[PDB]
């Protein structure tokens, strides 16, 4: 469950000291590939030709535990950014062969401190390293809290500091910030968060929402010990554990033992012990636990027929369809008389009925209610119509008609007393429900009821500079560089931050009486944003009112538990966009279209300007 | 033994003790020596005692005459003792206490107690004879550099870091350190016919000279070419300061920071220095270059 | 081992199918998706309105099995390229719906066949559909030899013919060629090669030779029966049945059980039998069965360091070292007379020592020789040298002495008696060896041997469809969009036709005297083409003089048994270049070279010119 | 030497207008494609079935004058950004017809104005628009300084302000680029920067340097009167212009003649005037006249 690291910076011999770690129980070794004491002069004679060997041989391991078990660090010693010119020039030269020497033997990741402002330079020697020769991994070790700033406040003329600076306390992230947005946003550059004795400010903690951490380094120091003489932890380190281990981070352990008495896989212990402690995880998690920040482009039901296999994932929501069910029962209810039971039979038509599962729920509906209805399956898609003919020949009978058709272009023979639709995307409209009820909503009867009544879209700001990552990696050749910016994605969203709370962005009404009717939209939003933060993009959530009080929603705030067939979208910013405590993001949305497409664009007005995003739909449409 | 040369400290009757570390190759690890022949030094086969250390030894001291307190690579500060007639030298302590390498240790004006420097930022006071640790100091806020006990007095120190922090240090106060006024401090020395002062040196090759009560730099020179890594006051009531550094030389200084002597017979680092007591015109330096050097000085 | 299929045209349970054919023991199986009597109309009233279901449903079977077992089938009635408009138009429709059909339930396969000459039309339908939408893959069932060639000649009006068309009997290929060069290569596009009773000439297989066979259709009617009552094939048909392993085929049986006292099995046994009974893998075989036309860009030894592990690798080459062992040895002895054994010490140097193998190699050799040698072992790669100065201390002690510098750099104590080099490449000159060497002969004595002594590079003509198309989905994002094809691969060509001897193209000796040195070079080649054929590019191979008769070589004719340490280069050609039986392949090669890096440039001027390929390096340098 | 147009918003025939300002000696006209006052209506019934034509016909003028000689203008109605839902939508139609109309017609360029803070949804037309078919400008107006920001002090319950904002008092600067920003720095949007009788800081006017101004646009009203009678500016003023001489702008002038004793050559007399008077181009300069911000790549002599 939890994969764990011993960090060491005292190694006698490599192999007793990885099996006494491999014993120990832990995962891999961060260690020194030079000695940290070691210091070798570049420049002047004649300390620059000490004799080799500079250090130890890479024939001391197997290949196969270079690319596995050791995680290199840089000497402490070797410092780029120093205020020396000779010590500048030397720390250089010793970076690129340490980093080098880590690349020769396979490392899967390296180890670079953190522990001030200015890391310029380490950084154009970082980049120039990264641009040169592989698929390892950079670990930045960063204090969560600046040394300087949980030191004794024993210097009697020098007192540590009593009043709060809000902004002050979040300077490790500056650091890091900074450093990565100089090195152009590697994804071979992740952090190694190092985590001490006191806990600064939860807005200090959540800084670190949306960064990719992939480690988090805990000092022995940092462990109270209980009345039997083990090593534990703070209720409020706990917590912080249980939110790294959401994160899936690799654990690190650093220090010597301060519980002689215990041994030293009794702090992985506590760690182990921890992970099955989490608390279960809930109905919408154990779904999408591998799509964790993982983008898809949402594709066009209209103009693309969906696969089998995707139907039938879908079928299986059990909230879903429940709530489909009593939103149908509680309509015949409401329509149908009790005396009136057998003289009156509702016509239902389900548009879009894909594989039927809106047809059975229908069936269920009409059993339990106990009235009468009369079906039409009405699908587009002709390989699910399939389906629907081999349901309708064996089970369902003369009951159902399939219409294999369009919804828009179906000729009706009769009117509907009620129209059951599942259009719906993550962000309500986006699947083009708007357009299709509508050119449906002809052969409803004058006092017709269409299920879903009414949706409307949500939207929140977020900070993730992971997923502002991941979209950027999503250039192709025979494009704009950077259409993958203008164009929103489906994505269970993890790894992110939500800045301020979701407000409704846009409504829809079925049946839409209106003489005049526009599906276009224009929206300006303002959130107030109450932390320090980078604005990277919009999340985006619905919620529909089925029938009544019968409702679906995916807003977090609101979410139907359980309800795994809509994950929620992200509509990203080329330019990310800091926001300080206080500010408000003010953003733009327009739904636009022509008779063959639909599409959105956005901006953000406040406290900056962004481009207008997908202006014409050029690098985003949906198919009508 | 290894050839990474790092301590050389005199006793009383005049023997040589040296700590050594591998700082290459297979085996990471250090060795302390005695040597009653100082001029059978580096030669093994030619010592009267010698030991085996699991880790490298980045600084030692003599505890008196017999004891050797070993800053070690480990994170342990060890206690070693003249034993068997002064032919074996055996672990007395090991304790695990600091949380990275021990850079410095230093021992008080008594004897009982020393304090230990380290790059996991901290402070230590130590009872010898106790083995425990009395006091932790999270003072500085980078790793300590070089901690030096006041010679007559078991409650006053320095210490430096690269925070750029010189502290005085005074265990009677509540707060315990003060701040006193540059290019990060290496290396420290007490004067030993004044107390309030002290020199420092730089990682600029610069050395200066510092009186407490004014915290006003008296004077300085541009000495080394590079850090400086030790300082070190000849056993004449009027004393000369040894200087080292990675520039490979040592140079000796009057009490004005100006040159008398200067040495380029090291080809590596220069390490460690120490004046003999039977004569105190002998210097004797040791280096990474596995060199150990007779100094006659002017 | 063998992965195979059965072939089936009437289903009437696809369960009681499936299950019949998995006890059978095939591992999936290829079957109609519409029945394949079903015709369907799509303009014409009545017959359009035929109500459906039109088929089976998806339900039948787990998204599992439909994406695992079950390869579909074109319904034969459909003709895209009907002489009849009306049929032509329907057709159309018929393959859009059967094509989107299979996609819809995700078959990892479907098949179509090639059974004339024009299927414009059909490739045009099949071309939208691949550009509509996945990677599912199309099967083109092509006769080895066409029905109309194999027909009993019993119409006494219409004699078959008895004289000999070269190129007639390889219409079936021109089909297929004619289709793929339509469908502009796609790599959704393979052959399922279709084997009759009687065999064609070796020259209308071999047509086949470097085409992307994904399966081998097997009739049971090819099978004669043994003297048991068995099913087997005739020696013939194994030879080809075994090259047709070497391709790891999927092989499909189809047919209905001729040998009705035997089970459905038996056939399938026999090719299990054939399977094992293959001969069995060489030395040099059992090495890259996983690197098979995998292509590798070559990188710089020059400007790049090598990593451990590939170091670590290539060390192990028994006869790499067994060669150069031996060469030095004889070579001590004819420096050395019996009389001098202790008054004279040989100076070696190996120049490029890596991790040492030649080091070691020159210390066997000495102590076999009974003769004494001083070695420098020098070596650029700082993090190898590392390596060397571990091993100098430990074990070889001050004969050894690791010299940390480039060759062509390095000032020397003395003179060398032998120089001793590894830095050859897979067309010998391509690493540099000849700048390394002689940069560095100024310290060979006045009579000093290097080993290698000489190499020489080989090239041939091949023709591989599959490789081309390897090269051609090289293309990157921010450089030239043919640059894949204007640079050199290391491949384990595998798949592909030699289409002529390979003939030496460049050689080096050293030590080289001349006063005006030039490593430039420019060649042309002449290759005699006997088959009518595609060319697609060269292979590159090289042999070298070690010392005297110690020689090593990858050229296919005088391969070094069992030695891996060398893979073949390929040059790929931009566009293809048809090759008539009869035709000379006319080939051009230049080593160019300024003060900066070293490059190749390739043109073909018969039958037809190329462009040069790699003007002034601009896709591809080797850095000095 | 001086490249000048006049501004008209009232043209009751296109071809005596435009002989009429020939006449006067400018080089081209500003004028409106349809009637200032003419409101359209786009959904609404019966207003939207208005009988056409809506505007007049392109056979009024040679095509070689409308693509050198006019300079279309947004009707002053069309308001993209108004918090009325109905209006937003009307001149969303009505700004799309104009730009269309101007394209068609093959103008060399066109104004829009920016009156506001807010034109977000006007950047987003007329970004539709830039992707929709040309080398065709668009002329933003921004008043150096807001029109809010000069008014007299004459509402005696709400004083103009007086004390000194540093950012305030550069808002319009926030205004076009906020909107060049939203519209992702189209070469083909450039600023009509609009220039009134009081000039702001020295801050505020050093806050247009380095953007893309292709005209100036002169009040009538900013011309003060000499002793003979003429028209002239302010030293000020004059400084403003011979700045803008070195950044070769054309000049626009509008409003009614003031110095109606006087004729409106007159106006752009001062002008040419004052360019003649343009202090003498140094040695440096003279050189470099044509390679005035040319991007040139460094290449390696070596
Ligand atoms: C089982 C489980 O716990 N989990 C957690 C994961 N939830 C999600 C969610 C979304 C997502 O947000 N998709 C957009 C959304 O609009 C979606 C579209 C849609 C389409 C077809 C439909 O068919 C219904 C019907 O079936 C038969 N007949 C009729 C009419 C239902 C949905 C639901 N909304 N994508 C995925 N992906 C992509 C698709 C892959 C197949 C599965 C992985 N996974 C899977
Ligand atoms: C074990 C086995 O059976 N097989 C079959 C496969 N044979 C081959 C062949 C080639 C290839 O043709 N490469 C070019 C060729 O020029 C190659 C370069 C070279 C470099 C370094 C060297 O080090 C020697 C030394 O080691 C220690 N010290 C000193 C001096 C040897 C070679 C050999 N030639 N590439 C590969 N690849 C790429 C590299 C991957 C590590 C392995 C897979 N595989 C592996
Ligand atoms: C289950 S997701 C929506 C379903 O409705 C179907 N659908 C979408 N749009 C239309 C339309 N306009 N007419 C008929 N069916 C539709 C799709 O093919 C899918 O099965
Ligand atoms: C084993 S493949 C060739 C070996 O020779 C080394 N080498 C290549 N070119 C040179 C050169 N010019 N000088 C020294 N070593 C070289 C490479 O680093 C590699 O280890």
């Amino acid at each position: 469950r939890v994969s764990s690291g011993r960090d060491l910076n005292c190694v006698p011999e490599i192999a007793d000291t990885l099996g006494a770690v491999a014993k120990q129980g832990f995962d891999f070794l961060c260690m020194p590939v030079f000695h940290p004491r070691f210091k070798r002069e570049f420049i002047q004679e004649p300390a620059k030709n000490r004799p080799g060997p500079q250090t130890r041989s890479d024939l001391l391991l197997s290949g196969r535990d270079w690319n596995t078990l050791i995680v290199g660090k840089l000497s402490p010693w070797i410092r780029p950014d120093s205020k020396v010119e000779k010590i500048r020039r030397n720390s250089e030269a010793a970076m690129l062969q340490e980093l080098n020497f880590g690349a020769y033997l396979g490392l899967p990741a390296f180890l670079l401190p953190l522990n001030q402002e200015d890391n310029t330079n380490l950084a154009r020697v970082l980049t120039n390293h990264i641009h040169t020769g592989h698929s390892s991994m950079f670990w930045m070790r960063v204090p969560l809290v600046a040394p300087e700033d949980l030191r004794d406040d024993i210097i009697e003329n020098a007192p540590t500091t009593h009043t709060e600076e809000y902004s002050g306390e979040e300077k490790t992230w500056m650091w890091w910030h900074n450093f990565r947005t100089l090195c152009d946003y590697s994804k071979r550059i992740a952090v190694a968060l190092e985590i001490g004795a006191d806990l600064p400010s939860n807005h200090v903690i959540d800084r670190w929402l949306g960064e990719p951490i992939k480690a988090a380094i805990l000092p022995t120091s940092i462990f109270l010990t209980n009345k039997k003489g083990f090593p534990v932890l703070s209720k409020m380190h706990q917590r912080l554990i249980f939110r790294l281990l959401k994160l899936e981070v690799q654990f690190i352990i650093t220090g010597t033992n301060h519980h002689s008495e215990k041994e030293f896989c009794s702090y992985l212990q506590y760690l182990e012990y921890l992970s099955q402690n989490r608390p279960p995880p809930n109905a919408y998690e154990l779904f999408a636990k591998g799509y964790e920040d993982y983008l898809q482009s949402p594709l066009q039901p209209l103009m693309d027929n969906l696969e089998s296999q995707t139907y039938e994932v879908f079928e299986k929501d059990p909230i879903k369809y429940s709530q489909y069910q009593q939103a149908i029962y509680k309509c015949l209810l409401d329509r149908v008389p009790e005396e009136e039971k057998d003289t009156n039979v509702q016509v239902l038509m389900v548009l879009g009925a894909g594989r039927g599962p809106l047809v059975n729920a229908s069936l269920r509906a009409a059993k339990q209610a106990d009235r009468r209805i009369k079906l039409y399956a009405v699908e587009k898609n002709p390989n699910a119509v399939v389906t629907l003919e081999n349901w309708q020949f064996e089970e369902w009978g003369s009951q159902v008609t399939v219409v294999s058709s369009d919804m828009r272009e179906w000729v009706a023979p009769e009117k509907a007393d009620i129209i059951v639709s599942e259009l719906l995307g993550s962000f309500a409209d986006n699947e083009l429900s708007p357009e299709c009820l509508d050119g449906a909503q002809h052969f409803l009867k004058d006092d017709g009821v269409s299920i879903p009544g009414e949706y409307t879209s949500f939207l929140a700001p977020i900070s993730s500079s992971k997923l502002y990552n991941e979209v950027r990696a999503c250039r192709e050749k025979d494009r704009d560089p950077e259409a993958q910016f203008e164009m929103p994605y489906v994505v269970r969203l993890h790894n992110f931050h939500q800045l301020s709370a979701p407000q409704p962005c846009f409504t829809f009404s079925h049946p839409n009486r209106d003489p005049m009717i526009d599906n276009n939209r224009y929206c300006t939003l303002e959130f107030p944003v109450e932390v320090n933060t980078v604005l990277h993009g919009f999340a985006g959530y619905f919620e529909t009112v089925l029938y009544q009080d019968i409702t679906l929603s995916i807003r977090p705030e609101t979410h139907s538990p359980g309800m795994f067939s809509w994950f929620p979208i992200l509509f990203p910013i080329k330019q990310p966009i800091t926001v300080r405590e206080g500010q408000t993001i003010c953003v733009r949305f327009w739904r636009c279209s022509n008779s063959k497409k639909v599409w959105y664009e956005w901006a953000v007005t406040a406290p900056v300007c962004s481009a207008i995003h997908n202006p014409t739909g050029r690098s985003y449409t949906i198919g009508l | 033994m290894e050839r990474q040369l790092e301590a050389a400290r005199y006793r009383s009757d005049g023997a040589l003790l040296l700590g050594a570390s591998s700082l290459s190759g297979r085996c990471w690890a250090g060795s302390l020596w005695l040597f009653k022949d100082p001029c059978a030094a580096p030669n093994e086969g030619f010592c009267s005692a010698g030991v085996q250390t699991e880790a490298g030894v980045a600084d030692l001291t003599w505890v008196g005459e017999r004891g050797i307190l070993v800053a070690s690579d480990s994170g342990a500060v060890e206690l070693w003792e003249l034993d068997e007639n002064e032919t074996l030298i055996v672990s007395k302590f090991c304790k695990y206490e600091h949380d990275d390498i021990v850079s410095t240790v230093s021992v008080l004006s008594s004897g009982t107690q020393a304090v230990s420097g380290s790059k996991d930022i901290c402070i230590k006071v130590w009872d010898l004879a106790q083995q425990v640790v009395l006091s932790s100091y999270r003072a500085h806020a980078a790793q300590v550099t070089c901690v030096a006990a006041s010679p007559h007095k078991d409650s006053v120190f320095l210490s430096c870091s690269e925070d750029n922090r010189i502290l005085l240090w005074d265990t009677r106060c509540p707060k315990p350190a003060s701040q006193i006024g540059g290019y990060l401090p290496t290396s420290l020395a007490w004067h030993p016919q004044q107390s309030e002062v002290f020199v420092f040196g730089d990682e600029n090759g610069t050395v200066s000279l510092v009186d407490t009560k004014s915290t006003s730099c008296v004077l300085s020179s541009a000495v080394h070419s590079q850090c400086v890594t030790g300082l070190v006051f000849s056993p004449h009531s009027v004393p000369f300061l040894a200087s080292l550094s990675e520039d490979c030389s040592l140079a000796v200084l009057d009490s004005s920071l100006s040159e008398l002597f200067r040495s380029q017979a090291h080809r590596d680092f220069v390490r460690d220095a120490t004046w003999s007591p039977l004569n105190h015109s002998l210097l004797t330096t040791v280096g990474w270059d596995h060199q150990v050097v007779h100094h006659v000085v002017p």
